[PDB]
DNA sequence: GAGAATCCCGGTGCCGAGGCCGCTCAATTGGTCGTAGACAGCTCTAGCACCGCTTAAACGCACGTACGCGCTGTCCCCCGCGTTTTAACCGCCAAGGGGATTACTCCCTAG
DNA sequence: TGCACAGGATGTATATATCTGACACGTGCCTGGAGACTAGGGAGTAATCCCCTTGGCGGTTAAAACGCGGGGGACAGCGCGTACGTGCGTTTAAGCGGTGCTAGAGCTGTCTACGACCAATTGAGCGGCCTCGGCACCGGGATTCTC
């Protein structure tokens, strides 16, 4: 099974090879809008987790009515009270993944904030 | 005769929130709580004049025990309130 | 008399409204006047001597 | 008939109880417990219903408190029973002897 | 039948307030053993209050202020 | 020459004379200065103001309009510069935040 | 309590061990001190016993 | 480099004064971890009580008391 | 060829440093580390040579204090072997968060 | 059975732990007065005791099934040990910056 | 034998009508906070002395960093049984609530003796100085777990 899913990745590896060596130009404008979206939702969980710091933000008015309802208080019910719960070093692993696949993007459009203002 | 803050911290409440009721064992826990804040500031105040060998307390020792007792931010929101309102009763000029 | 930011000493726009010191734009109410240590506020205001 | 699965209207019966804020003993047997253990101490002694309220809603606050440490440290022991040696390694770590 | 006053559900109705799920038979009576070290230090604390004050019945003051001097404080009794 | 309290001086709602009276004969010091209760004050006015707000929103929360102990309980346990501040203290008739752990649920 | 704590090993001289040893073994003196910390004191010697390796 | 000051066979050291025979490698880091929070909290009420002295250096004398004052009286440097 | 039991001079050792109770933390780097977060919020700061020693001495008591309750836990883990999660069960159960 | 690794007995400065005098404030003695603690005496709230109806909560026996527990095979990551090397520590000299203290003064807080 | 239609039964919908039920506002009162006047002593300023502590030397040396062999310990996985959850029959003694009784909480009055306040006094406990032996340190031999 591990060894189907390592010819499987050599396959995909060998794929992108070959991509980049036919149409580098079109790999390279995937890869750098792979890139963008990444970014993208990267800097929109930097803001969400921004504003869940904030007390007096209407987030944390909405957490707090989320709160009092799932006290107030089914599969789904239970799935919103687990994922309700606080996770700042989940949030942290995942911006840390997040920059990861951004590196890793990053690296495929190189293989295929400033101080002025 | 006996003492309570009741009409202060309902106006406080009226001030914000007009349409809001009351039960009275509310008043009392919060009669208690507002008593036993006072309680510890008053004596990390006296206890901390102690220390510095004076026999006067001021508004900077309660400065420095409201620093010592509250977290950070509330710590600067107090102190931000009490200078605001020390520096307009001072002000009787 | 005219109004000067405290903390670059261009033209001061706006004020803050808990430790009273004049800034300039929003950078630096963001950077340095907001997240500011205690104590400082002070000795910033002892310049103009408003303290 | 329907019946249900063992540990899911125990989940109800939970978020009922921890809704729920009434009050889980009854108050005659704890007056006559707290009037045979204050009895030990000085005899011919009345009490007050402040005072029974207030003894009964700190020990209410007491196993609580306890009774979540125990089950963190339960679920500490990899296991979802608790046992008496959760309760004795809760109160040692806790700092009461 | 007064150190076993509290009946068999009724730790069960704490426990199931302190969000527990599977609970053995022997812890009752280890329960009710916590219960009394937990009560003689409160009620030894509670008549020196009482006794001190030249009074033979408790009142909802000297309980409190038992409860306010290991650090378990408890509002609401306060007036 | 008639004036009114020191209060409104320092435009508080709090009496300042009372916690004045409090500080002088509490035993805390054989001096008390003039602007000790004036701070003391404007700290009480800020922290009732703002376990009000609290509650009020709490309150709010419920669909009912009035103060009780649940709300409190909820208001003060659910923030934590609150929690800290208040950890060891159990509010009266306050019961428990609702809250189960994650392997404890029916995963399946 | 020192002093018994001093004569048991050996020295005529009170040290913060000594002190230690002499507060912790009484148990209502262990409670009265269950707060505080000495200085130059250390800890009593405690060895587990599923720690203890071998058998009999 | 400067936090790097603590080392390892000083927390080997701390280790075995409270009588573990196994300790695994990532103990090292979390007890820096934990310890860096702890003395910063005792940092936090030392100064204040420095500067309400209007002193500019530290002594023993306000660290007993910030110890005191949370809940560790020290004995042996006065106080 | 003397190759010891791993394990054995471990517990050995632990009985010298059991009757051991001197200072087990150099001086000069922990010096440096309460002046680089002692630097944060008041620069220039002048330091009494006692204070270093009480605070080698309150931190080497916490260490150990929570040492023997983690040793506590991980003993009722059934391991030997201690972990980050029995570090984070005994602050929780001492309450210190 | 051997071998590191201990415990135990004897010589060595030493430097840090007991006396001793000088003496300076701080404990001791006496008188006065004005109030607070103690005792007596008083009025009613509130705590104890018991009877009786209702019934929802609690005990007890029966069983069924997940879950505590015993065993097992395995990576593998911690543990003992040799080899650099790197910073900690001890001896010391000099500065100067910061704490202690004296000394008058006035204002603001006690009454 | 099954299905469709018709008739009866019942729910309900929304404004009533009585009709309590627990809340927020309009008058006394008394006592304590505020204004005014006096005193004295507690911070406040500041200068000066001296002491310790922050840098800077340098050698040298226990001790940390780093790499390497190996061995039990933690990891998941699988089976065996029983203990806790569920349920219905059968108590029972909690809860309400009602009444009766009386201790004891609580307020007032009055007194006088304990204690703050003040002035004089004497002695004893802090401190600089002086002197010497307990213990750590070092050296070398007995002794005990471990392999």
């Amino acid at each position: 099974e591990k060894e189907r899913v390592a010819k499987e990745e050599e396959e995909k590896k060998l794929k992108e090879q070959q991509w980049r060596e036919t149409d580098l130009n079109g790999w390279i404008k995937d890869k750098r809008l792979k890139l963008n979206k990444l970014i993208k939702r990267r800097k929109e969980k930097l803001k969400l987790r921004d504003e869940m710091k904030d007390r007096k933000s209407q987030v944390s008015q909405n957490r707090m009515k989320n709160l009092a309802s799932l006290a107030e208080d089914n599969d789904e019910d239970w799935l919103i009270y687990t994922d309700i719960t606080q996770n700042p070093e989940a949030f942290e692993e995942a911006l840390e993944y997040e920059y990861k696949d951004i590196v890793e993007l990053e690296r495929l459009l190189l293989e295929h904030y400033d101080w002025r203002n | 005769r006996k003492e309570t803050y009741s009409s202060y911290i309902y106006k406080v409440l009226k001030q914000t929130h007009p349409d809001t009721g009351i039960s009275q064992k509310s008043m009392s826990i919060l009669n208690s709580f507002v008593n036993d804040i006072f309680e510890r500031i008053a004596t990390e105040a006296s206890k901390l004049a102690a220390y510095n060998k004076k026999s006067t307390i001021s508004a900077r020792e309660i400065q420095t025990a409201v620093r010592l007792i509250l977290p950070g931010e509330l710590a600067k929101h107090a102190v931000s309130e009490g200078t605001r309102a020390v520096t307009k009763y001072s002000s009787s000029t | 008399a005219k109004k000067y930011c405290d903390v670059t000493g261009l033209k001061g726009f706006y004020k803050s409204p808990t430790n009273n010191i004049r800034y300039h734009n929003a950078e630096i109410y963001q950077l340095i006047v907001k997240p500011m240590a205690p104590g400082v506020d002070q000795e910033y205001l002892k310049l103009r001597g408003a303290n | 008939p329907h019946r249900y699965k063992p540990g899911t209207v125990a989940l109800r019966e939970i978020r009922r109880f921890q809704k729920s804020t009434e009050l889980l003993i009854r108050k005659l047997p704890f007056q006559r417990l707290v009037r045979e253990i204050a009895q030990d101490f000085k005899t011919d002694l009345r009490f007050q219903s402040s005072a029974i309220g207030a003894l009964q809603e700190s020990v209410e606050a007491y196993l609580v408190s306890l009774f979540e440490d125990t089950n963190l440290a339960a679920i500490h022991a990899k296991r979802v029973t608790i046992q008496k040696k959760d309760i004795k390694l809760a109160r040692r770590l806790r700092g009461e002897r | 039948d007064n150190i076993q006053g509290i009946t068999k559900p009724a730790i069960r109705r704490l426990a199931r307030r302190g969000g527990v799920k599977r609970i053995s038979g022997l812890i009752y009576e280890e329960t009710r053993g916590v219960l009394k070290v937990f009560l003689e230090n409160v009620i030894r604390d509670a008549v020196t209050y009482t006794e001190h004050a030249k009074r033979k019945t408790v009142t909802a003051m000297d309980v409190v202020y038992a409860l306010k001097r290991q650090g378990r404080t408890l509002y609401g009794f306060g007036g | 020459k008639a004036s009114q309290s020191r209060s409104a001086k320092a435009g508080l709602t709090f009496p300042v004379g009372r916690v004045h009276r409090l500080l002088r004969r509490g035993n805390y010091a054989q001096r008390i200065g003039s602007g000790a209760p004036v701070y003391l004050t404007a700290v009480l006015e800020y922290l009732a103001a703002e376990i009000l707000e609290l509650a009020g929103n709490a309150a709010r929360d419920n669909k009912k309009t009035r103060i009780i102990p649940r709300h409190l309980q909820l208001a003060i346990r659910n923030d934590d510069e609150l929690n800290k501040l208040l950890g060891n203290v159990t509010i009266a008739q306050g019961g428990v935040l609702p809250n189960i752990h994650q392997n404890l649920l029916p995963k399946k | 309590l020192a002093g018994n704590a001093a004569r048991d090993n050996k020295k005529t001289r009170i040290i913060p061990r000594h002190l230690q040893l002499a507060i912790r073994n009484d148990d209502e003196l262990n409670k009265l001190l269950g707060n505080v910390t000495i200085a130059q004191g250390g800890v009593l010697p405690n060895i587990h016993q599923n720690l203890l390796p071998k058998k009999s």
